[PDB]
């Protein structure tokens, strides 16, 4: 009925705000990006080191892996994306074309394809292979803040200051659906279930919301914690029970019931603003990152 | 309010 998470592992190694991370399709091995310019390899249940690789010329927002956990994206204020052989560290590929920094990304399933949102209100479709831009989307009038792929790469949706989450078809570009809610606060996450039938987005008013995205109904909303700054990411947990992760501008990890709403559990440890957290495909481990005053990556487990 | 099953790919 509860989970009860603990910490097991302190990860130290960034030299200023952590930005994101991500668990590898193959649960290996975890990802980190930071505003110190570097992504950094760790053992997904050691938290051991692995390797640093660089080569971007300022900070990064966002990584992400391809599915078979091979390939990495990074997005950073340099304006661009590279792709990245993981096991030799060598850079296949820089995507250019936004004109301001790239703040999120994201493989689809297939992972021939790349999609990046930008803080120049762009979406953007990427070919892997060549590192072409393959369309531009005029998606938002500020700048967005996470891009997805449903869980057969045929949509995308994507969240922005402005206030809207969007729904896109892949293959034309065209904008199926536009999430309308009763105050339209800026929206500073989102993505989709496992399923791809839901939607979960994040509000700069200290809430976390389930959307049907057909009917484009809200159902399930989360509170409780503190997000009113920082483009937070969130997560469904579905090892064990069922639980909504989510980072915190109070230092702490919430964790809820996903039918309930009810908060099962606060972790705490960190001591800055848990800009992300991740969670393990198959283990019931949950990874969490801090902002400039901590640098630190914790790794927490549980039986639930 | 109610269920909702987030996993299942029907």
């Amino acid at each position: 009925v509860k989970p009860n998470y603990a910490l097991k592992f302190t990860l130290a190694g960034h030299t200023k705000a952590v930005s994101s991370v991500k668990f590898s399709p193959n649960g290996e091995w975890l990802a980190s990006s930071s505003a110190d310019k570097l992504i950094k390899i760790w053992g997904a249940y050691d938290g051991k080191f692995e390797k640093t690789i660089s080569g971007h010329k300022l900070g990064i927002s966002d990584v992400a892996w391809s599915s078979d956990s091979n390939l990495l994206v990074s997005a950073s204020d340099d304006k661009t994306l590279k792709i990245w052989d993981v096991s030799s560290g060598k850079c296949l590929k820089t995507l250019k074309g936004h004109s301001n920094y790239v703040f999120c990304c994201n493989f689809n399933p297939q992972s021939n394809l790349i999609v990046s949102g930008s803080f120049d209100e762009s979406v953007r479709i990427w070919d892997v292979k060549t590192g072409k831009c393959l369309k531009t989307l005029p998606a938002h009038s500020d700048p967005v803040s996470a891009v997805h792929f449903n869980r057969d790469g045929s949509l995308i949706v994507s969240s922005s200051y402005d206030g809207l989450c969007r729904i896109w078809d892949t293959a034309s570009g065209q904008c199926l659906k536009t999430l309308i809610d009763d105050d339209n606060p800026p929206v500073s996450f989102v993505k989709f279930s496992p399923n791809g039938k839901y939607i979960l987005a994040a509000t700069l008013d200290n809430t976390l919301k389930l959307w049907d995205y057909s009917k484009g109904k809200c159902l399930k909303t989360y509170t409780g914690h503190k997000n009113e700054k920082y483009c937070i990411f969130a997560n469904f947990s579905v090892t064990g029970g069922k639980w909504i992760v989510s980072g915190s501008e109070d230092n702490l990890v919430y964790i809820w019931n996903l039918q309930t709403k009810e908060i099962v559990q606060k972790l705490q440890g960190h001591t800055d603003v848990v800009i992300s957290t991740a969670c393990h495909p198959t283990e019931n481990i949950i990874a969490s990152a801090a902002l400039e005053n901590d640098k630190t990556i914790k790794l927490w487990k549980s039986d639930c | 309010d109610e269920e909702v099953d987030v996993t299942s790919v029907d």
